């Protein structure tokens, strides 16, 4: 079975960083362009970043350009999203996304990112 | 417009390639000429059209009820490889999708 499993989410102070990972399994990862999407409560899901199969080409939503970096390891079959200078508006579930053909895809279940100055009340 | 029916795939990824304004333009273009896009042989009448600012859209025009099925959208050199098995799958996706409508 094709599986995508995100991790690296957390509750973090504004200005901080996170690094999401997505462990891919059950398909030849290096043959496919990969994406990150995100979805805030009550909002529609939105494009975050795209990386070509080999990883040389990338592009980003305007809102995260210059702060986020998408990258991939084609031996570990893992996709990454390095997130710097985080803001409350980045709060959302983040999804790893594989388009497997023109008409099929697979989505991870997502990892929760919350950016809030109240982080220290939960630990 | 009820003239355009987006597949779940088309709807997920459209915004990566087209602003609302670019999309409405595309819709106006097809309404003006349904046969705009080139036919993809082996697929039972699916059509492929290029779009700038590029990317590609594959659609089916149902002439009986004047309706467009938008199957998918993608960038050049991204998923642009099309074999015989992939043509068959587009058909299956299509024929399954269009039977109930």
């Amino acid at each position: 079975q094709v599986q995508l499993q995100e991790s690296g989410g957390g509750l973090v102070q504004p200005g901080g960083s996170l690094r999401l990972s997505c462990a891919a399994s059950g398909f030849t990862f290096s043959n496919y362009a990969m994406r990150w999407y995100r979805q805030a409560p009550g909002e529609e899901r939105e494009f975050v970043a795209f990386i070509s199969s080999v990883g040389g080409s990338t592009n980003y939503a305007d809102s995260v350009k210059g702060r986020f970096t998408i990258s991939r390891d084609n031996g570990k079959n893992t996709l990454y999203l390095q997130m710097n200078s985080l803001k409350p508006e980045d709060t959302a579930v983040y999804f790893c996304v594989a388009r497997l053909s023109l008409i099929s895809d697979s989505w991870g279940q997502g990892t929760q990112v919350t950016v809030s100055s109240h982080h220290h009340h939960h630990h | 417009k009820s003239v355009f029916v987006e597949s779940t795939i088309f709807e997920k990824y459209r915004d990566e390639y087209l602003s609302d304004e670019e999309y409405r333009l595309f819709q106006a273009e097809l309404m003006l000429n349904p046969k705009l896009g080139d036919v993809i042989q082996g697929t039972g009448g699916l059509r492929k059209i290029r779009v700038a600012s590029g990317s590609r859209i594959i659609y089916y025009f149902l002439d009986e009820k004047r309706r467009f099925y938008l199957l998918t959208i993608y960038g050049k050199n991204e998923m642009s490889d099309l074999n015989a098995n992939q043509r068959k799958q587009l058909m299956a996706f299509m024929e399954a999708w269009r039977n109930e409508q």
